[PDB]
RNA sequence: GUGAAGAGGGAAACAACCCAGACCGCCAGCUAAGGUCCCAAAGUCAUGGUUAAGUGGGAAACGAUGUGGGAAGGCCCAGAC
RNA sequence: UCCUCCUAAAGAGUAACGGAGGAGCACGAAGGUUGGCUAAUCCUGGUCGGACAUCAGGAGGUUAGUGCAAUGGCAUAAGCC
RNA sequence: GCUCAACGGAUAAAAGGUACUCCGGGGAUAACAGGCUGAUACCGCCCAAGAGUUCAUAUCGACGGCGGUGUUUGGCACCU
RNA sequence: UGCCUGGCGGCCGUAGCGCGGUGGUCCCACCUGACCCCAUGCCGAACUCAGAAGUGAAACGCCGUAGCGCCGAUGGUAGUGUGGGGUCUCCCCAUGCGAGAGUAGGGAACUGCCAGGCAA
C-alpha cells in the first residue's frame, strides 16, 4: 500500500481538483491507461488495480505506475461533533485531472493488454481509456 | 462627431463600476437616447457597459 | 505526401476553438530566413496521414494558395484524453 | 588572486563615497610606479590625472615607485586641481592601506595646497 | 488542539510607488530584511525601512552585478 | 448582488433565484425575463433534421446487431461475408 | 497577552475549539568604530589518531553563519578575528 | 514596588451545593418528535483473485468500485 | 590615425564557465632581498618597504572555438476580467487581456575619461 516515506507536513488542505495533468504522453512504456474522467485515486485503489493487472499478464510483461497518492485525507470519528481541530488522517489520495496516465505497460501484445487494463479499469473509480505510445 | 448611446438594460443587480460608469454617460434609465462626443475614453466607457447599452 | 492548406486571418483563442470545433484545425510552418506562416488545415485528412510514421520524418509538400512549401512535422499538440490533434508545427 | 581580494576591500569604501556625491581623488599603487587621479561626483570623467609613467616626471625623478616620488606625484596632483579650478576633494585609498607610499602621496598633496 | 496562535500583523510593504512625489521623511519602503535598496536621497532605518532624505518622486531600479531593487528619489 | 428595509412580472405555489426599482390617476401604446393547443393573454406559425422512450417530465458505475451522422483503411467478376 | 509562517483570494487588512512553531529574555562585549579575513561538505596524504580532534593542499562554491522560533534578509557583508 | 498571565488590569481581600428551590428571560441554546444531510447503518448492483472432485458466475465471492432508501448510530440546530 | 596595455567606470550573464591558442619593445604580474617604516595572534605567505637579475610558468589581457550556461520569437495551450449558458465537486459561448513550459533561431559581448609606448 502506497504511502511517502515521511513528509513536511501530516494533514493538508483539501483543495480543489482543477484543470488537466501534465502526465499525458506514455513515456517509459509502450501502452498505458489515461485518466479520462476527473476524480482522486486512493492508496488502496492503486494497489487494488495493480494487483488484478499483474495477475493477468503472468510474471512477464513490465508495468510501470505514473500516479502517487501523497495528500493525506482527514476523517472525523464517528459520533462527534463539528470542530475542535482537523481530523485525522485514514488514507492517502493522488488527485487525477482528465489526461492523467495511471498505468503503463511494455513486453506484451495489444491482445492481451487490453484485458489486463480492463480488469484494473473496474478497480477505480475514474472512467478511463486505453492509450499508445507514438514517434512524436 | 457625435455619438447617440441608448440604455437597454435595468442597472439594479451591476457592480458599482457599472453603476457609476452609466452614472458617467449620463444614462439615467432605459430607453435613454443621450448623444456625445466621439473620444477614446467614451468609447471605452461604452465598451465597459457595452451588455447594456447601444450605439446609433 | 500532399496536403491542401488555407492561410489563417482571425488568429486567437476566440478564433482557435471556433475554427477547431469545426473539423479543422490550426497549425503553423517556419525556419530559414524567411517569415513565420500561420495554417487552416482540414482535421480528418491530417488524422488519417499521421497513422503512417514517415509523416514524423519525411519531407511534407504543403500545398498553399498553388505554392507548395516543403516542410517536416517538429512537434505536435494532442488533446489531453481524446485521440485528436490541436496543434502542428512545421518546420522548413 | 590578489585583485579580486583588493576590489572587494575597496567596495565599500567607494560605494559609500560615490552616494554622498563627494568629487574623489583615487590612487592606484603599484610595484614599480604609482598613479593618482581625481573623478568627478559622477564617476566617469577624470578632472586631474598624474602618475610616475609620464617622462617630465620620470626624467626629474631617482627612481619610479617610492615615498619621495610619490610626494612628487601627491605634489603635481595639487599643483595641477588648483590650476584646474578644483580645492575640496575626498580621498580614496582604493583597498592599498593607508601608511606608506599612499600616506606619502596624501601628506605631500595636502602640504601643497589641495584641501582634504 | 495544541494550535490557534497568531501574531498582530505589521502593515509592511510599499507606501509610495512609481512617481509619487513625496516630502523629505516620508516613508517609501517599509519591509524587514532589505528587499528595496537605498540609492539617491534614501536612507535606511534600523528597522530597514526606505524614508525620503529630500523633495521628490520615488523611482524604482533594479541596478548592480547582483542584481537588486534600488529606490531612488530625484527632485 | 439580493432580502432585511422593495412592491410588481416569471420560476405551479417559492424573503434571498431570473426580470425590474411602486409620487398619483387613465377601460392608451412598446418592451424584460418568461412565454404563445386547452385551464390562462399570445404561433395547432414557416424551413430541414432528431427522438418512439411518455424520453421530455429526478440519477451512477456498468451493460447491450436501439437508432441518426461524417472520415479512413478489408474483400470481389481469379465470384467475397 | 506577545512573536513567525500558512489559511489570506499577487497593496494593507481579514474568522474558525483551522494547520505548524515560539517568547515572558540574553549581552559591558554578543554595543560602538577603524584595519584585515570568508563559509558547509567531501576528496587525497600525513605520528599516537579511528568514520570524526589538529595539519596540508585540491574539489565545491555560501547547501554555512547569524545569542534564542519561524519568516524576510545579509559578501559593501548584518558573517569571523 | 504587580505571572494585576482571565496579560485595556472590576476589590487591598473571595470556594462549593440545591432533586427544597424561586424570579426574570430564551426555541438567540440542549433533551423528545419533525426538517435538511446520509459519514455510519441496511438494501442492491459493477469487476472476478479464489472456494466450489474438474468448472469464477448452482451456491459463494476477496482486493476494490458505483448506487438506493431514510428503517440505525450520527451531523446540523431551521420549527416548538 | 590605428595597433596595445593600465586605472576609472557604464552596462549586470547574447556580457558567465570548460576547452584552443597567444602577450612581454613599455605596461602590468609574479620576482628580488629585508639596519630600516610597518607587519605575523608561528611565519616578509598576507599587508609593508628597498629594488631591477629573471620568466611571461601561475594570474591576467587579447584572438579563435558552441562543449555548456544564458537569451528567445510567431503559433498554440493554461489562466482569466466582463455578460450569458450547461450535463452546475466542473466545464461551454461572445468579448478583452493573455502566460509558464517548449520550438525555430540568436549567441563566447558592448562603449565612455585620462595616462604611457611603438608604425606615422
Ligand atoms: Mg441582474
Ligand atoms: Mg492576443
Ligand atoms: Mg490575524
Ligand atoms: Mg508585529
Ligand atoms: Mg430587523
Ligand atoms: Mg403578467
Ligand atoms: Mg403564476
Ligand atoms: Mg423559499
Ligand atoms: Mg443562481
Ligand atoms: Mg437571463
Ligand atoms: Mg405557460
Ligand atoms: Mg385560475
Ligand atoms: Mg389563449
Ligand atoms: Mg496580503
Ligand atoms: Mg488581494
Ligand atoms: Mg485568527
Ligand atoms: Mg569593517
Ligand atoms: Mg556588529
Ligand atoms: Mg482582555
Ligand atoms: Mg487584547
Ligand atoms: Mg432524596
Ligand atoms: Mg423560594
Ligand atoms: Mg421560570
Ligand atoms: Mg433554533
Ligand atoms: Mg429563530
Ligand atoms: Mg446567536
Ligand atoms: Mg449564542
Ligand atoms: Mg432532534
Ligand atoms: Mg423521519
Ligand atoms: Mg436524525
Ligand atoms: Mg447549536
Ligand atoms: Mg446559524
Ligand atoms: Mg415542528
Ligand atoms: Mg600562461
Ligand atoms: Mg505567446
Ligand atoms: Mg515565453
Amino acid at each position: 500500500m502506497l504511502q511517502p516515506k515521511r513528509t513536511k507536513f501530516r494533514k493538508m488542505h483539501k483543495g480543489r481538483n482543477r484543470g488537466l495533468a501534465q502526465g499525458t504522453d506514455v513515456s517509459f512504456g509502450s501502452f498505458g491507461l489515461k485518466a479520462v474522467g476527473r476524480g482522486r485515486l486512493t492508496a488502496r485503489q492503486i494497489e487494488a488495480a495493480r494487483r488484478a493487472m499483474t495477475r493477468a499478464v503472468k510474471r512477464q510483461g513490465k508495468i510501470w505506475i505514473r500516479v502517487f497518492p501523497d495528500k493525506p485525507i482527514t476523517e472525523k470519528p464517528l459520533a462527534v461533533r463539528m470542530g475542535k481541530g482537523k481530523g485525522n488522517v485514514e488514507y492517502w489520495v493522488a488527485l487525477i485531472q482528465p489526461g492523467k496516465v495511471l498505468y503503463e505497460m511494455d513486453g506484451v501484445p495489444e491482445e492481451l493488454a487490453r484485458e489486463a487494463f480492463k480488469l484494473a479499469a473496474a478497480k477505480l473509480p475514474i472512467k478511463t481509456t486505453f492509450v499508445t505510445k507514438t514517434v512524436m | 462627431k457625435t455619438i447617440k448611446i441608448t440604455q437597454t438594460r435595468s442597472a439594479i443587480g451591476r457592480l458599482p463600476k457599472h453603476k457609476a460608469t452609466l452614472l458617467g454617460l449620463g444614462l439615467r434609465r432605459i430607453g435613454h437616447t443621450v448623444e456625445r462626443e466621439d473620444t477614446p475614453a467614451i468609447r471605452g466607457m461604452i465598451n465597459a457597459v457595452s451588455f447594456m447599452v447601444k450605439v446609433e | 505526401f500532399t496536403i491542401n492548406a488555407e492561410v489563417r486571418k482571425e488568429q486567437g483563442k476566440g478564433a482557435s476553438r471556433r475554427l477547431r470545433a469545426a473539423n479543422k484545425f490550426p497549425a503553423i510552418i517556419y525556419g530559414g530566413k524567411e517569415a513565420p506562416l500561420a495554417i487552416e488545415l482540414d482535421h480528418d485528412k491530417v488524422m488519417n496521414m499521421q497513422a503512417k510514421a514517415e509523416f514524423y520524418s519525411e519531407v511534407l509538400t504543403i500545398v498553399v494558395d498553388g505554392k507548395e512549401i516543403k516542410v517536416k512535422a517538429q512537434d505536435v499538440q494532442r488533446h489531453p484524453y481524446k485521440p485528436k490533434l490541436q496543434h502542428i508545427d512545421f518546420v522548413r | 588572486d590578489k585583485k579580486s581580494a583588493r576590489i572587494r576591500r575597496a567596495t565599500r569604501a567607494r560605494r559609500k563615497l560615490q552616494e554622498l556625491g563627494a568629487t574623489r581623488l583615487v590612487v592606484h599603487r603599484t610595484p614599480r610606479h604609482i598613479y593618482a587621479q581625481v573623478i568627478a561626483p559622477n564617476g566617469s570623467e577624470v578632472l586631474v590625472a598624474a602618475s610616475t609613467v609620464e617622462k617630465a616626471i620620470a626624467e626629474q625623478l631617482k627612481y619610479t615607485g617610492n615615498k619621495d616620488a610619490a610626494a612628487a606625484v601627491g605634489k603635481a596632483v595639487a599643483e595641477r586641481a588648483l590650476e584646474k579650478g578644483i580645492k575640496d576633494v575626498s580621498f580614496d585609498r582604493s583597498g592599498f592601506q593607508y601608511h606608506g607610499r599612499v600616506q606619502a602621496l596624501a601628506d605631500a598633496a595636502r602640504e601643497a595646497g589641495l584641501q582634504f | 488542539t495544541r494550535n490557534g496562535r497568531d501574531s498582530e500583523a505589521k502593515r509592511l510593504g510599499v507606501k509610495r510607488f512609481g512617481g509619487e512625489s513625496v516630502l523629505a521623511g516620508s516613508i517609501i519602503v517599509r519591509q524587514r530584511g532589505t528587499k528595496f535598496h537605498a540609492g539617491a536621497n534614501v536612507g535606511c532605518g534600523r528597522d530597514h525601512t526606505l524614508f525620503a532624505k529630500a523633495d521628490g518622486k520615488v523611482k524604482f531600479e533594479v541596478k548592480g552585478p547582483k542584481n537588486r531593487k534600488f529606490i531612488s528619489i530625484e527632485a
